[PDB]
């Protein structure tokens, strides 16, 4: 028994010149009200990482780039999806530093925040201080899973 | 009597939210897709209850929330569904941590905010990822009685 | 914070009801002889209080009490007169003395009876016989009240 | 600002093999209930005091004797009404030992508990204890005048 709108509201992460969004599932007649928050956090870019709820037809009308990268849940991303977002965030930061580009997942306390945490760690941030970063933020973000993952994984690719 | 309430307020430092919540198969709740009738008006009459969750679907997805003062002008001649009413003023939903000591949602409920408080629970339990599972409800009256029992 | 409320609880062994009261001109009554209309109805709706006062021909005679629950079938289609749902159910009157401690009054709250108690004082200021001045009325969330607060 | 129906309930008074009723005054609409009190208690006969603000077919037809003895407000019973009282007492304590005599005012903190008063220090009891046990069965009895008047009288009247 989870909710849809029940979940609290969207976190905004700042380190080194980058600036994330962990944010929620929406649903159809909810987007205006989240692209809303999109808006007004100043995202540029979003990546969807749980299944399609949702039309992206209103968010990329309104000038978002969104970007379906699904797994399978409680699984940490693959490496090419792990790929895809450090590329995304050298294009995307180099065409506005300081954007925010935001990500979600069915709450954010899946592969969203697992996403920021990697893009934390090559950003120059120890493990502990990010991943206490991240749930610090919003409460309880990692399985087991996930944060062994992100703790045996090694950065070079600033 | 006053000694037994003391020992009440000083407990409040320490029992949780999850010690004096109700479970969600217990609460009234109105569907948003039920239309407002006599019958379902009369059932939120004699409910005992002024502020009353509207869920979608499914009793975990708490949408919104009917006060109430929304049904002042408002005759089961038209059948009116209450999600009209939900879309005509907006409470504001409070949400609150299982494990929320009492004596802090009680400042919660103090400082303004509504007198009822969805509660949630993080669940690893489950190879997926982590999510809010929706326990129940708690009130102002729950932590009251609390300390008045 | 918890402090404060037991200093609360223990100010209940002193404080009359006379100092927590809301006087009669400010209380939200009924007059016997209105009739349950849209308009009242919204009224009661709007209130934000469950259990209203039902007087007649004056607000000092405080003749029954109209629970919100007595309104669960009412159309205001029929201009149905308040008086006849007073008539159908048979709500208790809860009477307390001004200088009531509050803590007493609280245990007869908790003692099943109506959260809702009218306030009397006798009244020997006159050559003539003492009577019983009605001051207000006094509630459970008042005392509540002056306990979290 | 006072009230009619919301004075409490009526009061017992047992003395010397005496049983007499203190109560308030009715309104057209409540002489049911009320009579329905008088027939609990046993009461056989009742004195108004108060003015007339009720009628005595009702109760008079329930089988009470009824007795419209009024005077001013404030003020003690005159003597024919005080003789009239213990006399009447006399004959209805004769015809049934145990009978209830009821008496009422506009609310029992008048005339009423007053000649109940003397009633009590005829029987046999102190002017202290006469006063304190009424005002003790409902607060806050009678005013100076009627206290004085209480302390200044003296019984010889069995
Ligand atoms: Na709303
Ligand atoms: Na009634």
């Amino acid at each position: 028994k989870a909710g849809f709108m029940n979940r609290p509201a969207p976190v905004e992460i700042s380190y080194e010149n980058m600036r994330f969004l962990i944010t929620h599932n929406p649903t159809n007649a909810t987007l205006n009200k989240f692209t809303e928050e999109l808006k007004k956090y100043g995202v540029t870019t979003l990546v969807r990482v749980c299944d399609a709820t949702y039309d992206k037809a209103p968010v990329e009308k309104e000038g978002i780039h969104v970007l379906d990268w699904p797994f399978d849940d409680g699984a940490p991303p693959p490496n090419q999806i792990v790929d895809d977002w450090l590329n995304l965030l050298k294009t995307k930061f180099r065409e506005e530093p300081g954007c925010c580009v935001a990500v979600h997942d069915v709450a954010g306390l899946g592969r969203a925040p697992v996403l920021v945490a990697l893009a934390l760690i090559e950003c120059g941030m120890k493990y502990e201080d990010a991943v206490q970063f991240i749930r610090q933020k919003r409460r309880g973000a990692f399985n087991s899973k996930q944060l062994l993952y992100l703790e045996k994984y090694r950065p070079k690719m600033r | 009597g006053p000694l037994n309430m003391i020992q009440g307020v000083l407990e409040l430092r320490c029992r949780t939210v999850e010690d004096v919540l109700t479970p969600l198969e217990d609460c009234f709740m109105l569907d948003a897709s039920t239309v407002l009738d006599f019958g379902v008006l009369a059932s939120i009459m004699q409910s005992g209850h002024t502020r009353i969750p509207v869920y979608e679907e499914e009793r975990s997805n708490i949408v919104d929330m009917l006060y109430l003062k929304d049904l002042a002008f408002v005759d089961p001649e038209d059948c009116t569904p209450l999600s009209t009413i939900t879309r005509f003023y907006n409470h504001p939903l409070h949400f609150v941590f299982n494990d929320t000591k009492l004596d802090a949602v009680l400042e919660e409920f103090k400082r303004g905010k509504s007198h009822l408080a969805i509660v949630q629970k993080v669940n690893n339990e489950g190879e997926g990822d982590p999510f809010y599972e929706v326990l129940g409800l708690v009130t102002l009256e729950d932590v009251i009685e609390e300390i008045i029992r």
